[PDB]
């Protein structure tokens, strides 16, 4: 009677949304580009609340501007607000090179002609700044479909289309393109090390390592995306694209394959051991480079650590996971590797028709020995209501906006995905790869250990494990 | 004079929004423009009208569903961002509700989607019988009539009460419009729709306090000591039904005249309840406020007992901080009122010199107040933007900035510490004890080893790494 | 009345809840960091087996240590034959064995076995039986009725270095630093190796315990070994300088190499916190003539950025108790003050108070602290529990896992530092020293406080917009 079931939320309304709207994800894509300030065409909250969200996750400022739609534009249209906003950015930020122009619910409803405004601004900018090139990318992100996951993917794709349309195909680079998806600076640091150890040249899109910026003696601000116009333009010239996230950048890898014949390889997001193994095998396949001994060792260190935990503390423990779909599906596989039982997976948006075709669902259906409920179009009330109805969980894995569910239910909780504002430093700690699997497993154990102490549940057992 | 900053050479209209107060000026000739349209593309700090209604005022209530009629982003964005505790387990911070507007609702209308969401919310939480419904950008644009839906829901479900607010984010110029729409609808529709028991000879409402880190609960210890019944708090640690009773109060005490003056003005017009403006931040300010309240009620001796005890408890600590904070330079980059509630109170009580102030959404009224109380040589900025903040820092070199966390994280790179001027560091900040809390955070922010360490370049052979000696009150 | 930093002894003769193990345990720890070494603990069997268990608790790994199996006969009539047989049984069964520290215990110190005489007997026997091997037998005098595992670690390092360098002497200058980090985790070794690599400084780290965190490999090979070789130890005579990070955990070996071979020894504050790391790097630059690299300025700046998100918000005016090895207690007290924590109670667990009173870090604390600090020497962990019972208000404890029940029952958040840290996972892989270590310590403190705020419902809503 062994069943992995997909079902939608049974309510029309949302209580406690899992994700933000599309424009928020588009902003996140854009802030990873060097010399980029996204321009969010709509009311002011659509910008300011997202700048706050990024400050909650990263404890850093990121620059995003608004077009400040007001009442007159709601009656007569807002094109003049886009056009002014572009010029005001260009005039006041002399080094600015890229402006994704991100629509919102308001500006999608009223039908402002973004591409027409871009033609006006391109003419104005070419006349006023003859020796400057600014790339204006139209990003259509109505908030009444999809989520910040879809908006991220749409913005990446539009920026890549815009910049590669301008520069076309040149000389082969010998590099990989890599789209890790929506990951932390620590995940980017880990991937750079993997490619360096395997002697593989690669651009990671976007390179967000420097979001964790120093406080320096010279008072310099280094909190920038490192992916440049040049880096994005060179994507046309790659040997191949490695796409780690079906819902977070694969569509850009496909676009580069259609436009420039750069072959795209979509792999399972590298959460856990097998998914990391298979990612490295694909890298080896496409580059002809061997997997280095250093990665065999990191893998073995991870396995050694996880083996201290799995049958002692994890076996038969019931887990709920929520977050981005690539993360939820990848973490469910990781959980199984360490004998955890992910019985409830919650995915937070209207993309169920795609999720039903995800091959990882089938990988779960063919492996799990316990029922799995996958709730799509889920909110976080879907988790709280199921706990209130009697679902027994030993662990929750998810982002910080679910914290009160775990706190009130007295269930230990590991913070994963976005945003993780209610713990310190998690943006620096990998979750993907071998090291990431080890770090995740040790977070899980340490959360369980503290819970055993606070609840006096065999707390004496933490001596000779 | 009015100031054209270098970063505003291509947006020179900004000069009429920035006043540098100079000796002998007639300040009436130099009042910033305020509460006007934002310039696109500036990185203004402003937010939207919906924020002002739901996040700032309505969402404070402890027992009310906050139904945001729109796509899910407006709801997500106003959840896990405020610090207004309650005495019922923080219901207000744990939950947010959306109608999850989809494309089909843009095409065909969202009224049935709202109605369904509303009944679901009441069904999921059968102990909650009060709701505020807010519009957002696209539900305003398609003309959904949320008042009509709410009317039907109340007819169909007679044990609930629903209030509605039209507050799409493009209305007005800032969050200010949301305050106004909410205040006026509440007094028009819901005041004097129930009554409560009166248990004191002395009654008041406290208008314009949102219980940031427990501010309202701290001030309530004063009212309970003095034997004053608070009919309603607008809206800190409040309830929907208490707000229906506001007409019963003898006196309206106002702190936030910006967000909440509207309903105090209408309560005076309609019910004859006098409006008393106070400052519930600031040590000596709090004493003035208590003395006014007690003079109005004729309980002066009870006021003087409370003041004496509070000064005995807290004044020595306040004065310890004043000795160490005297002459420090401060900037305040917040919504507006805290500029005029803090500039002179930190000067009087802590010796702190406020050298620059920016208001996101203040009106000309707020500028009148702050310039009346503020110093010469200080910058007064309406609707400041990020590049202006950097230029102002170079002009006035503050020792500390009271602002939101994101700006605090930006100025940290310049080795300038911050205190959260919105949600506080370690509050509450109102009242006698609260000003001591504010002073403690300011002291720990500025006299912080990490700031000194950050300045040292270990490669410089010529430099050593210092140690600083700190203190505690 | 100005703040006072007061040193005081435990006022009881007995111990309740010892902070440290005995000297032989620390000597065993020193020895397991040497490649092709199996320490031989001359005494009863518990003196070995309980310490192998202790290492398994901290590291979750096996380490090889042997016993001489003193029994009744040898306790009455002398244990030399048990030493001598144990050495030969080791050599016969472990063909790659090169180093045997012969570690005394209370029993074999009381009965007066002549360890140096047994070593002469064994050298004779080994030279005859194995003419193509050289096995280094080091006499390690570690009576457990003096000192602690801290002193026993230092004694074993010094005796092994004396033994090997006596045999090899001084030769070709190596151009390398000797580095004695003291009793630290594998993650601390990993960080130091990176610092030296980024500064282009060749160095031997004594002992190199990185590989204690060993992989589970496809080929089933066992790589859980110390990496410091005989050759590495012998080369210490040829170094440019010694950098000693721990006054009580190896500086005496630095001093012996200075006296014997004229290798200048530089003792610095143990590098917990920012200033102590800065000053260590300044000393390395001075002795090597090498610049501090930009990469370390950046790591330092990332640490400071992280700690600045925590210090005045969550740490200021919070009271801390710290216990552990003396170099770690004094260094963590300095780190705590950099981040506005107030370390009001420092507990150091052995009879070395005459040395602690002269520690320059005590004066550094006297000159900085604005709050009273009690430094209890010869402390046990009952000295902590009793003070809490009497009303000491603490916001945080920093110490090893054998103090866990104190924190649990008092409902005080604790961060696990030092040795052993068996009741949490992976801590041996985390650095505590250096800039990255300061950041990871500070974030452990914050995360422990954050969980405590949730469990106790103490303003748990505040963890949103810090
Ligand atoms: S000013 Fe809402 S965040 Fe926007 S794109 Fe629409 S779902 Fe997303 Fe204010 S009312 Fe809200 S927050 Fe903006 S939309 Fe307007
Ligand atoms: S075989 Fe057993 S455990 Fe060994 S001593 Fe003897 S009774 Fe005890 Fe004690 S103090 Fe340390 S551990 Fe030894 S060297 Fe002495
Ligand atoms: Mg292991
Ligand atoms: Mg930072
Ligand atoms: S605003």
């Amino acid at each position: 009677p062994a069943e992995v079931k997909l079902s939608p939320r049974d309510r029309e309304g949302i209580i406690n949304p899992m994700y933000d709207c599309q424009p928020a994800g588009a902003q996140y894509a854009g802030i990873g580009i060097k010399d980029c300030i996204p321009l969010v065409h709509g009311g002011q909250g659509c910008t300011m609340f997202v700048r706050l969200l990024f400050a909650q996750h990263f404890k850093e400022n990121f620059d995003v501007a608004s077009t400040s739609l007001h009442e007159e534009s709601a009656v007569f249209g807002g094109a003049k607000r886009v056009e002014e906003g572009v010029l005001v950015l260009a005039r006041r930020y002399p080094n600015l090179r890229v402006i994704p122009i991100i629509t919102t619910c308001s500006t999608e409803v009223i039908g402002d002609d973004i591409e027409g405004s871009i033609r006006v601004c391109n003419r104005a900018l070419e006349a006023e700044f003859p020796d400057r090139k600014i790339y204006l990318a139209p990003v259509h992100t109505p908030s009444f479909k999809g989520s910040h996951v879809t908006g991220y993917a749409e913005c990446v794709k539009s920026v890549f289309k815009t910049i590669t349309d301008a520069h076309g195909k040149g000389q082969p680079s010998g590099k990989l393109n890599v789209f890790p998806g929506w990951v932390n600076p620590g995940d980017v640091v880990l991937l750079k090390r993997y490619f360096k150890e395997m002697d593989v040249e690669a651009n990671i899109y976007m390179d967000t390592e420097d979001f964790d910026s120093p406080m320096l003696p010279n008072k310099s601000i280094e909190t920038h995306g490192r992916t440049t116009v040049e880096d994005i333009a060179d994507s046309a010239n790659a040997l191949a694209t490695l796409s780690l996230a079906r819902y977070e950048g694969n569509t850009t890898g496909e676009l580069l394959q259609k436009t420039f014949a750069v072959p795209n390889a979509l792999v399972n997001t590298p959460y856990g051991i097998k998914n990391t193994d298979d990612m490295l095998r694909k890298i080896a396949e496409v580059t002809g480079k061997e997997i280095p001994e250093s990665l065999v060792r990191e893998r073995g260190i991870a396995l050694d650590a996880l083996a201290d935990l799995a049958h002692m503390f994890f076996a038969n423990k019931k887990v709920a996971i929520f977050g981005h779909p690539d993360l939820v599906l990848g973490l469910a596989q990781f959980c199984m590797e360490v004998e955890l039982e992910p019985v409830l997976l919650l995915i937070g948006d209207d993309q169920g028709n795609k999720y039903k075709k995800d091959p990882r669902i089938e990988e779960l259906k063919n492996t799990a020995h316990f029922d799995i409920e996958i709730v799509h179009n889920a909110d976080l009330w879907e988790l709280e209501k199921r706990i209130n109805a009697g679902l027994q969980l030993d662990l929750i894995m998810g982002h910080s906006k679910g914290r009160y569910v775990a706190i009130e239910a007295n269930i230990p909780m590991v913070r994963v995905g976005f945003p993780t504002f209610d713990r310190a430093g998690l943006y620096r700690k990998p979750s993907i790869g071998y090291q990431g699997a080890m770090e995740l497993g040790e977070m899980i154990a340490n959360a369980m250990f503290a819970h055993m102490e606070y609840t006096r549940n065999k707390e004496w057992i933490l001596n000779t494990w | 004079p009015m100031v054209l900053l270098e970063c505003d050479k291509d947006i020179p209209e900004r000069q009429k929004h920035i006043y540098l107060k100079a000796p002998n000026e007639d300040t009436r000739e130099f009042l910033p423009i305020a509460n006007a349209a934002t310039i696109p593309g500036t990185l203004s700090e402003r937010g939207c009208a919906f924020c002002g209604a739901k996040l700032v005022i309505g969402g404070v209530l402890k027992d009310t569903i906050q139904m945001i009629h729109g796509p899910l982003g407006c709801a997500y964005d106003t959840w896990h961002t405020k610090r207004y505790p309650t005495d019922n387990g923080h219901f207000n911070m744990k939950y947010v509700w959306s109608t999850d507007m989809k494309e089909s609702h843009v095409v065909f209308g969202g009224e049935k989607r709202l109605e369904k969401s509303m009944h679901e919310a009441f069904d999921e939480m059968p102990d909650i019988k009060r709701m505020i419904v807010y519009t957002t950008c696209p539900t305003a644009l398609i003309g959904d009539d949320i008042k009509a839906v709410a009317k039907k829901v109340m007819k169909d479900r007679p044990d609930v009460d629903v209030f509605t607010v039209e507050c799409p984010g493009f209305s007005g110029v800032s969050q200010s419009k949301g305050h106004h729409v909410l205040n006026i609808g509440w007094i028009n529709e819901k005041v004097e729709t129930m009554e409560k028991e009166i248990t004191s000879e002395y009654t008041m409402n406290f208008i314009g306090d949102f219980n940031i880190q427990g501010d309202t609960q701290l001030l309530q210890t004063y009212w309970d000591r003095l034997g004053i019944q608070v009919v309603a708090h607008f809206t800190g640690n409040g309830t929907y039904d208490d707000l229906r009773c506001m007409h019963q109060a003898q006196l309206n005490v106002v702190n936030c005249a910006r967000s909440s003056g509207y309903i105090a003005n209408e309560l005076k017009k309609r019910y004859g309840i006098p409006r008393l403006d106070i400052d519930s931040w600031g040590f000596n300010y709090m004493a003035e406020g208590i003395r006014k309240i007690c003079a109005f009620f004729g309980i002066e001796e009870k006021g003087e007992e409370l003041i004496a005890e509070e000064y005995a408890k807290w004044k020595p600590k306040l004065d310890w901080y004043k000795e160490r904070l005297q002459g420090k330079k401060m900037a305040i980059w917040t919504g507006g009122p805290r500029l005029w509630h803090w500039t002179k109170s930190v000067e009087d009580d802590l010796g702190v010199q406020v050298v620059a102030m920016s208001s996101k959404f203040g009106h000309e009224e707020d500028f009148e107040k702050v310039i009346a109380r503020g110093k010469e040589g200080t910058y007064y900025i309406d609707d400041g933007n990020e590049l202006e903040f950097f230029e102002i820092i170079d002009l006035v070199k503050p020792d500390v900035i009271f602002t939101g966390p994101r700006v605090g994280e930006l100025v940290k790179k310049l080795h300038i510490p911050y205190v959260n001027g919105h949600g506080y560091h370690n509050g509450p900040y109102m009242g006698f004890e609260g000003f001591v809390n504010l002073a403690r955070d300011m002291y720990n922010a500025v006299h912080n080893p990490l700031r000194h360490l950050a300045a040292v370049d270990i490669r410089d052979k010529s430099q050593t790494t210092p140690v600083i000696v700190r203190g505690a009150a």
